[PDB]
């Protein structure tokens, strides 16, 4: 169960901003 | 500097400025 995500497939500046919130 | 942060140490620098501090969920699923 590895995702992918901001690892190859979506993620450039836009839902960042706030990985952590 | 945001450039091709797909893994490799990448996910984890551009996180290691953006919460400006040590502690996040970087937890995958059980």
């Amino acid at each position: 169960g590895i995702v992918e995500q901001c690892c190859t497939s979506i993620c450039s500046l836009y839902q960042l901003e706030n990985y952590c919130n | 500097f945001v450039n091709q942060h797909l893994c490799g140490s990448h996910l984890v620098e551009a996180l290691y400025l953006v919460c400006g501090e040590r502690g996040f969920f970087y937890t995958p699923k059980t």
